[PDB]
RNA sequence: GGGAUGGCUUGUGGCGGCCAAGCGUUCAUAGCGACGUCGCUUUGAUCCUUCGAUGUCGGCUCUUCCUAUCAUACCGAAGCAGAAUUCGGUAAGCGUUGGAUUGUUCACCCACUAAUAGGGAACGUGAGCUGGGUUUAGACCGUCGUGAGACAGGUUAGUUUUACCCUACUGAUGAACUCGUCGCAAUGGUAAUUCAGCUUAGUACGAGAGGAACCGCUGAUUCAGAUAAUUGGUUUUU
RNA sequence: CGCGGGGUUAAGGUGCCGGAGUGGACGCUCAUCAGACACCACAAAAGGCGUUAGUACAUCUUGACAGCAGGACGGUGGCCAUGGAAGUCGGAAUCCGCUAAGGACUGUGUAACAACUCACCUGCCGAAUGUACUAGCCCUGAAAAUGGAUGGCGCUCAAGCGU
């Protein structure tokens, strides 16, 4: 496009207290309705999140694994 | 020049001589055109564009799935029903649409102005919602017309869905039984969202327990029909 | 709203303002553009117009209706007795022109 | 004031509001090929009845006429007839035979001369005069078709000196 | 091809649209009414007019019934306005007239009646060699 | 002259797309709630009438331009039903047609509608039904614009042949030497090769005998079976046999 | 990421002698001397070895570690340019009207000069300037053929794309039209 | 690296062998050596070797292996 | 006595069913779901189905802006042979016209033309001139009313009448620096436009019918700036 | 919140207008009208061969990814159809051998063959790559009509963004 030689009326950054207040009002009208709906949502959810586990790239991650099976046959041999 | 004459002077002389490397290297620019396209048209243009892109990235999706799987009726039916188009086929006595938006009579009619002085006589009041007006309907005469029902937004038919069949054909309407909004309504046949209607059902081939021909149905109207242009309705069944 | 029969305005912007001349005597506002490889020679001249008469002309213009034919047209006079050299004026160049 | 706009449940949505029997209709398809048209009787109140089953049939001529075309297309799709995929290879004639293809000449060479004799038998010149238009504006149908709508009676009126001329048919 | 002619000099055009000029062929028209001319440009409120030489559209108001209900191109051959040449003359004929042809130029008619000019006769070599006189 | 003057015929999405973008940048787009109801009603009824004026336009310049069957000499009939099925060819036009009478049906209802509509909503609402519903219209003929713009293209490419000229027809089986005659009388680039049914059209060359323009006309070979047996191929030879007003040459290879 | 050290590598032949002052690289061979400005580009030149220059960029994005290479080629393309050249070949072809080539050297200039006449039966006649230090001539081995050669590749393909683009068909078929004069052949003089 | 070559994906029927191959190799290379006398190692060295087909065939009750 | 929806809008219908990458769920397998798809909405026809003003538009005269480009310039693609085009891109520099029709939503017809593109600056109330919505008082006709009168309505005739103020704009003088002559040029404005004919050439291209273009040359349209030798007009040269 | 003097702060600020830092540390970003008072809409699970940081899966000296040099075969011109149709106009099947590997074939091509090419394999080379998502910042994600606005100048290892 010819923009650099020939530019086009600018599109302006100046806010006016008419839209500012206007979008205060229906992003916090917005916030109200979104909590209603998430008081009516009827969407399953489960009781315990997916855990995303450890990192592969974590260098000590067998380590880490095996002192989970040692700390979960202890807990199993108290129990 | 006759028939395929552009063919034979390929065929006789070939083509430009940089055709092929040309063409080459357009096909080699072009995902710097496309990313290009992307990151620099404007408006209805990007919109289309991406929309469009959007479209080909699925359907190349769906093409990479099906090739990585290629190494791997529902209802009975007669034989004579083989191989033919048939529909998928996918007390509390209430209706699909129990409860809709309520039609002010501010919304509903409108202000009709009848005399010559700057200060106008306003008793008559225009339907601005579709109407049915009957079988045999003569309008009223000028000076006892209050509601005046417009030619142009007057239907007799409505696309009418069989839920169990699921078939849709149109119908001609036979009465408007209740408009939800009010009774006045009702009365002057105002076709809106919830209108339970009564439907002519005789292309539907409706046989009742004792032999006989139900032609008579009621059923919902489902849309906005001032809006939409057209009635549609499902069958109460 | 829009304008509903277009037309071009009336005269030209490239003429403003339209008021009388600042001078009597007509200003030369630039000069050909010298060349040091030409020989030396005057670029301008003045006189006093007399008024127009007609001529006829053989005209001699290969693709015109009127080539090999005679054409009259309208000429001005302007009488030129000699100039008297009496100065020298010297231009250098500066930034501010 | 906005009014609360909700349909009740009853048991009378689920019904049939209008039934017929078989005998009925037969009575009522005997009357429809016996009745006869009178001018001196006039219709004041229709039944109301379901005269898709009611009413004769149309021809057998338009009904195959009518379902023709898609019977061709989907007999023969239109990228098996013609174009980059066509598998068309036999035209479909009218005749079958070299003789029967000499006399579909010759009489077609006779239609087509006649057709050309009756249309040259049937400068730019000057655009019609809008004056002629008149009595075709679309206020003056809408002031008709106010009146249709309001009337009982029509009147249709013609002049006893061209009667089929002024007739409005 | 439109029927403007090309290669014509300026000259003084002395018929607008709504002329009612005479005809000067044979044809069985009596009259020309002039609605359009050839060639003529845009301007606001500005009557398209043309000259000696020029082709015009035009309606026949008086002569033979079958000429009455088309509208014909015509050449127009004598004027009444004065015009300049470009031997300096001003010159003028006492009426205006023209001829039907039809938009190659060749003549409706098969003889001319008075004379025509030489800007007619130059740009269209039928009336040439129809005409009897150019002046 | 033949028929290379049709104009182009897009696929639907094509003339989708044309018609959509004539009506977004040839009238203006900008409307306002706050006008008043008749302003707001002229701008909606504009764009629907603009709409189906555009599909109009396009649909009777397609339907003009293409050949009129029953208005053909014979020899072009004919020919014209073997090179593609003329009750296709019929049947692509008159879908061409009642989608231009149900789109000006459309406009009609929905103009009549924008005059009783109350609201800028409300007009919005049904100039998308009525665009919506013709783009609907317009997505139900894809395969016929496909099948027209080919038979467009060819009828385009077809010879000019006259039935009332002097012709000279020349017949025969295959590789007889029928191109090589007419390449040697003419100067029409008809190929020559040892294989059979080189020629699969019929090719047109021009000659002067005695100061008079004589038509040749080339054709492709005919085989020996009825005619029920014969392609498309052949019965254009056929055709041409069969109704030009011709001097006939059979070739024969002994 | 950043990366500390990167370093590219340049041989030059026995008969090659380069010199590089402030990122101004001249190269200087058999057939003559090249020089190209390389200020625009951060980099570090060294003498690794013998016969060995060395290109490194230090602290430098992905971007200033790949430019490195864009360096590399060009020094490189210099280098071969003053000792086997650059020769380019192109073919004018034509349907009906034989199209003219005239060369001339300019003495004024020094630069080559191309003349075309008669592209598709036209009247005007292209003129086309050559770079300087591009040799043209009219091949006589071949039939229709243009020989451009020199030490700067950029120079001599530039010129050749001039060549190529002022002979363009315009409003035509080009399926159907098919003249015009198209580099054939690309290579070394030597 | 947002800016890269964008792989094509071959709607082709072969794929590409692995790791399978090679063992299946280790497999016939080795089930074949006890059935046999001698073991040549030959070389063709920058040749088209679409001749060996022709050896295969005329060494029919050898095996051969070029892999 | 008070009073006089708006970071809106634009290009792709609604209803019902199905499929569906995915989201969720994996003590319940439900519920959302883009992309799509399916059903309701004449063999090139018929011309014997025009479906309601409460909402009002106009025209001159003149300037400027937008681009959402009708034409002109350049470019990409198409059986685009040539010619004529079609679709698309950059582009608002430059143009975009007479005319007919008031039994009427004045919108459509005809022609010329390169083309007869669309909008804003009013219509998100509103003193330039002047016609329709339109409407004080006179008067008939129709409808309603016992009537005064009102209106479903139709017709006719009918009073607003600045500028010398300030600013803006167009021009014209000017104090201070002695008077004057010759100059510079910051900044502001800025201008040209389109068609045709000759040659190329009946050439390229083409089966034929037909049929270009670059360089070169000559006119004309619209615009602009001057001028009065000539020709017309004007006459208190009384 | 009475009239004054001194001191200290809050919200907000410290490149200049403007009193106070071209203050310090680590990064990110280059926009053909960036961004700097954003959350709302446009707007989607949206389009980017822009740029980083990550997550998962996978290949890799038994040689991965990219290339170059070569192979890409035999039953077989598989069946039906077609004037012709040999992997490549179509309909349907889609197997075996030789294998290192090679589809009853991915495209170009022929009237049909031929010829070329891709999938796949080997040799040369030589060390890290590939795919899909996620999170930052950047571009697009629709605009009219007098000449104008992060308040203005202007600012690019900021005078932008996060701590
Ligand atoms: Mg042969």
């Amino acid at each position: 496009a010819g923009t650099i030689n020939k530019p086009k009326k600018p599109t302006s950054k100046r806010k006016t207290t008419r839209l500012r207040a206007k979008i205060s009002k229906r992003a916090a009208e917005k916030k109200r309705k979104e909590r209603k709906l998430a008081r009516k949502n009827p969407e399953w959810r489960s009781k315990l999140k997916k855990d995303p586990g450890i990192p592969n790239l974590f260098p000590y991650k067998e380590r880490l694994l095996q002192q989970i099976e040692e700390e979960r046959i202890r807990r199993k041999e108290e129990l | 020049p006759q028939n395929e004459y552009i063919e034979r002077h390929r065929k006789l002389h070939g083509r430009r001589l940089d055709a092929e490397e040309r063409a080459r290297k357009k096909a080699a620019r072009e995902g710097h055109k496309n990313s290009e396209n992307a990151q620099n048209l404007r408006g209805l243009r990007a919109k289309l564009y991406a929309k469009q892109r959007h479209a080909q990235k699925i359907q190349m999706r769906k093409a990479i799935k099906q090739h990585e799987e290629r190494n791997v009726p529902s209802d009975p039916i007669p034989s004579y029903l083989l191989d033919r188009a048939n529909p998928t086929t996918a007390a509390r006595f209430s209706v699909p649409i129990p409860k809709v938006r309520g039609i002010s009579e501010e919304e509903m009619f409108k202000v009709v102005k009848t005399g010559k002085k700057t200060h106008k006589k306003g008793w008559k009041r225009i339907v601005t919602k579709p109407t049915f007006v009957g079988p045999d309907f003569t309008r009223r005469p000028v000076k006892y017309e209050r509601f005046i029902r417009p030619m142009g937004l007057r239907y007799k038919k409505a696309n009418v869905t069989h839920p169990t069949l699921n078939v849709t054909v149109q119908l001609p309407i036979l009465s408007v039984k209740k408009n939800p909004s009010n009774p006045l309504y009702t009365q002057l046949g105002v076709l809106t969202k919830g209108t339970i209607i009564e439907v002519n059902v005789s292309d539907l081939g409706i046989v009742t327990a004792s032999g006989k021909i139900a032609w008579g149905r009621y059923a919902q109207i489902t849309n906005n029909p001032e809006n939409d242009g057209c009635v549609n309705a499902v069958l109460l069944v | 709203s829009h304008r509903k029969y277009e037309a071009p305005r009336h005269g030209s912007l490239a003429f403003l303002p339209r008021k009388r001349a600042a001078r009597h005597r007509g200003r030369v506002k630039s000069f050909p553009k010298d060349d040091p490889k030409k020989p030396v020679h005057l670029t301008a001249a003045m006189g006093y117009k007399a008024g127009m008469t007609t001529i006829v002309r053989d005209l001699d213009r290969p693709g015109a209706k009127a080539h090999k034919k005679e054409v009259v047209e309208a000429v001005t006079i302007i009488d030129c007795p000699p100039m008297v050299v009496v100065g020298l004026v010297g231009y250098i160049e500066t930034p501010r022109g | 004031e906005v009014p609360k706009a909700v349909i009740e449940p009853n048991r009378k949505w689920f019904t049939n509001t209008r039934v017929i029997s078989q005998d009925t209709l037969q009575s009522f398809r005997e009357a429809m090929a016996e009745k006869q048209k009178d001018p001196y009787t006039v219709l004041l109140k229709s039944n109301k009845l379901p005269m898709s089953l009611i009413r004769d049939g149309p021809k057998l001529e338009d009904g195959l006429k009518k379902h023709q075309a898609k019977m061709t297309i989907e007999r023969e799709p239109f990228s098996e007839t013609f174009g980059p995929k066509a598998q068309r290879k036999r035209p479909k004639l009218s005749f079958n035979t070299v003789d029967e293809l000499a006399g579909y000449s010759e009489q077609s060479l006779d239609s087509y001369h006649a057709r050309l004799e009756e249309k040259k038998l049937l400068s730019v010149a000057t655009a019609k005069e809008a004056i002629f238009n008149k009595g075709t504006s679309k206020r003056i149908w809408n002031e008709l078709y106010k009146v249709i709508d309001s009337s009982d009676v029509i009147l249709h009126v013609l002049d006893a000196r061209d009667p089929l001329g002024t007739r409005c048919r | 091809k439109r029927g403007a002619p090309g290669g014509k000099l300026k000259m003084t055009l002395g018929l607008p649209v709504g002329a009612i000029m005479n005809c000067a062929d044979n044809s069985g028209a009596r009259n020309l009414y002039i609605i359009a001319v050839k060639g003529a440009g845009a301007r606001l409120n500005r009557l398209p007019a043309g000259g000696v030489g020029d082709m015009v559209m035009a309606t026949v108001k008086k002569g033979k019934p079958e000429l009455r209900k088309k509208v014909h191109p015509a050449v127009i051959v004598r004027q009444a306005k004065p015009w300049k040449r470009f031997d300096g003359v001003f010159l003028y004929f006492e009426d205006n007239a023209g001829v039907i042809v039809n938009p190659k130029g060749e003549m409706k008619g098969s003889a001319i009646t008075g004379p025509v000019g030489k800007e007619a006769a130059e740009l269209w070599p039928r009336i040439a060699s129809n005409a009897g006189v150019v002046m | 002259t033949g028929w290379k003057d049709i104009p182009p015929v897009p696929t639907a999405q094509e003339f989708i797309d044309i018609v959509l973008s004539r009506t977004q940048r040839r009238l203006p787009t900008q409307i306002r709630p706050g006008f008043k109801i008749s302003r707001i009603r002229a701008f909606y009824t504009r764009k629907v009438k603009f709409t189906q004026e555009t599909c109009s336009e396009k649909f009777g310049a397609i339907i003009s331009s293409f050949p009129v069957l029953s208005d053909q000499h014979p020899f072009h009939r004919d020919l014209m039903n073997i090179l593609y099925d003329a009750d296709h060819f019929k049947v692509a036009l008159g879908q061409i047609s009642t989608a231009k009478n149900l789109i000006e049906t459309i406009s009609r209802d929905y103009v009549r509608l924008l005059k009783y509509a109350q609201s800028l909503y409300q007009c919005k609402q049904l100039k998308r039904a009525a665009l919506g519903r013709m783009a609907t219209l317009i997505k139900r003929l894809k395969d016929p614009l496909i099948y027209l713009d080919q038979v467009r293209q060819h009828l385009a490419r077809l010879p000019d042949i006259n039935p009332t000229t002097r012709t000279l027809l020349v017949a025969g089986f295959p590789n007889v030497g029928k191109s090589s005659f007419v390449r040697s009388v003419t100067r029409a680039d008809t190929p020559v090769e040892p294989y059979a049914f080189t020629t699969k059209s019929l090719f047109v060359g021009h000659l002067d005998y005695k100061y008079l323009r004589y038509q040749v006309i080339d054709t492709p070979g005919i085989l020996d079976h009825p005619l029920e047996e014969m392609n498309t191929i052949e019965m254009q030879s056929v055709t041409a046999l069969a109704h030009l007003r011709a001097a006939v040459l059979y070739f024969m290879d002994i | 990421m950043r990366y500390i050290h990167s370093e590219e590598t340049i041989p030059v032949p026995e008969n090659v002698k380069v010199s590089i002052k402030s990122r101004l690289v001249t190269v200087e061979g058999p057939r003559g001397k090249l020089q190209k400005d390389l200020s625009h580009i951060a980099v570090n030149f060294s003498v690794v070895k013998k016969g060995v220059i060395g290109l490194e960029i230090h602290h430098g994005s992905r971007k200033d570690v790949a430019a490195l290479r864009t360096v590399r080629t060009i020094i490189n393309n210099m280098i071969i340019g003053v000792t086997k050249g650059f020769k380019y070949k192109m073919r004018y072809v034509y349907a009906h009207f034989p199209i003219n080539v005239n060369v001339e050297k300019n003495a004024e200039t020094g630069c080559y000069e191309v003349e075309i006449r008669n592209f598709i039966g036209e009247k005007i006649v292209r003129k086309v300037v050559m770079a300087p230090g591009v040799e043209v001539e009219i091949s006589k081995a071949q039939k229709d053929e243009l020989i451009l050669s020199g030490n700067s590749l950029e120079a001599v393909s530039q010129s050749a794309a001039d060549i190529q683009q002022i002979c363009k068909v315009r409003n035509k078929d080009i399926r159907k039209f098919l003249d015009g004069i198209y580099v054939s052949e690309k290579g070394n003089i030597v | 690296p947002k800016s890269k070559r964008a792989r094509v994906y071959h709607l082709t029927q072969v794929n590409k062998k692995g790791r399978e191959a090679k063992e299946r190799l280790f497999s016939n290379i080795r089930e074949t050596i006890p059935k046999y006398q001698h073991c040549f190692v030959f070389s063709v060295d920058n040749m088209r070797n679409n001749y060996l087909k022709d050896v295969r065939h005329e060494l029919n009750d050898c095996r051969i292996f070029f892999g």
